[PDB]
């Protein structure tokens, strides 16, 4: 047998059902969303450090002159200085007071600590969103982990399972990501190859070990004006460092919906939010048709006091007259309280009494045992505390949620009105038709 | 590494609200976020004692 309902995705809370297949006998159908995994597709645009400014050892020619070579390192800078006559040492260096230029060079790599400290950029897409599930019927509680497409079946022993697709599409992820040491960022980075010195992606390279590393650092080398030899250059601050200082939070403290997020593979687990439509094929041996099962004769509800409360809150108590010995499946038939047992042994003649938490001021709601319904009324009273340590477990709606004593108030003069003007006009047309009459 | 464990804070409950004591000898990192629609995240280091 097929069944359709649609799931809060809120994980940690049961969500109960009915299924009522007209030949069988009522089974119970308890859900929950044991944990959720929101995956998206990735793709590493590059990694980032701080750069070590090497400097190779500078060449002079004696009293000649020199070209700057175009070579293929990041953010490569040559320069040539005229007559330097430079000093060592060992003293003099060289025998032409002029025409006795120098050739200043420097470049970047990463630095020999990036191994460790260093940043990936990544870009996502459109997240599939996967969930584990324990579900139960009647005894049965198998679980399994199904995505949530609306198309991919979540195959288990037999139960068979659609589930999705997702009622509103969210993602955590802005457009592009940093992930550095656990820790993630939503940075719009500048993209590979637009590198701007003094910001975040100053030098990028596809790989810690790739050789092809290109930077933007805006090194500038300066005449040497001291006679010892000395190669002399300002260059702008590591943007990494002041993105590192100027990161912000992370996005384990920023994402919302209470997200907890992780890396390798980036993910987003157990976040709460929207519906999920679940599709299930309850297999029928679980059934067990109505001949078999007791079918209570009469039943009525007797309500204790109820509180509207995250927590269960309230209590009332069923006295029951059957014809056999079983376990019967009760139900409420409302969106606004749920109960917590779900299956009682049932007597012949007796009593049962069982708590549930709703939303609602009032409980006003439908009880089913084993297909038979009585109506509880009741008054919740508002809870005590202020603060719970759990979520609420149902919604709260706008229809079942003011009082009857409200509702009676806002009806009376709301039918005064109404009435007031209807009566208005069938006096309007009655005075005419008189008129009329006795014209 | 081996790091601190902050003073346990006391927690007020009034409606719709939460009041942290908090004692911090040191700086200690403070954040917040809801749970909906809107993170609202906020960041504070906080020293010494207030609410």
């Amino acid at each position: 047998f097929e069944h359709a309902t649609t799931v809060p995705n809120v994980p940690g809370i049961p969500y109960k059902a009915l299924v009522e297949r007209a030949g069988y006998a009522p089974l119970n159908l308890e859900i929950t969303v044991v944990s959720s995994e929101l995956t998206p597709s990735t793709n590493k645009e590059y990694v980032t450090c701080k750069f070590h400014t090497v400097v190779p050892s500078p060449q002079v020619k004696c009293c000649g002159s020199l070209e700057c070579k175009a070579s293929s390192k990041a953010d490569y800078t040559c320069r040539v200085f005229g007559g330097v006559y430079p000093f060592m040492w060992g003293g003099a260096q060289c025998f032409c007071d002029s025409e006795n230029t120098q050739l200043s060079e420097a470049y970047v790599e990463f630095a020999p600590d990036c191994t460790i400290d260093h940043a990936v950029a990544l870009k996502v897409h459109t997240a599939a969103l996967k969930v584990g599930l324990r579900i139960v019927y009647g005894n049965t509680t198998a679980r399994l982990d199904t995505f949530v497409n609306g198309v991919t079946p979540g195959s288990s022993r037999d139960l068979k399972v659609i589930a999705g697709p997702i009622s509103a599409a969210f993602s955590p992820f802005d457009h592009k990501v940093v992930i550095r040491k656990g820790l993630v960022y939503n940075y719009d980075f500048p993209e590979y190859g637009a590198m701007n010195p003094g910001a975040f992606g100053d030098i990028q390279a596809s790989s810690l070990d790739a050789t092809d590393i290109v930077a933007r650092t805006d090194i500038r080398l300066l005449k040497p004006s001291v006679k010892n030899i000395h190669v002399p250059y300002t260059q702008a601050v590591s943007g990494y460092e002041m993105w590192k200082n100027n990161s912000g939070r992370p996005l384990q403290e920023t994402a919302p919906f209470g997200c907890k997020i992780e890396v390798e593979p980036l993910r987003a687990t157990n976040c709460a939010y929207g519906h999920i439509p679940i599709s299930i094929d309850i297999p029928d041996a679980a059934f067990v048709r109505s001949s078999e099962s007791p079918t209570i004769l009469e039943v009525s509800c007797t309500v204790a006091d109820c509180i509207y409360s995250a927590d269960f809150g309230g209590s009332l108590t069923l006295q029951y007259k059957a014809n056999r010995e079983g376990h019967c499946p009760v139900h409420s038939h409302s969106t606004t309280a749920v109960l917590k047992e779900a299956t009682t042994h049932v007597t012949a003649t007796g009593s049962i009494t069982l708590h549930f938490s709703t939303s609602s001021p009032q409980a006003n709601f439908i009880v089913s045992l084993c297909g038979k319904k009585t109506t509880c009324n009741a008054e919740c009273k508002p809870p005590a505390d202020h603060i719970i340590g759990e979520p609420h477990k149902v919604d709260q709606e706008f229809q079942a949620a003011v009082s009857k004593t409200s509702w009676n108030w806002l009806l009376a003069l709301f039918g005064g009105a109404s009435s007031l003007i209807v009566v208005g006009l069938i006096v309007l047309v009655c005075s005419s038709m008189l008129i009329n009459t006795r014209r | 590494c081996p790091v601190p464990l902050a003073h346990t804070p006391t927690v007020t409950k009034w409606f719709k609200g939460i009041t942290l004591h908090l004692t911090a000898t040191r700086p200690t990192l403070l954040t917040t976020r809801k749970l909906g629609l809107r993170a609202d995240a906020t960041a504070e280091w906080i020293t010494g004692t207030t609410s």
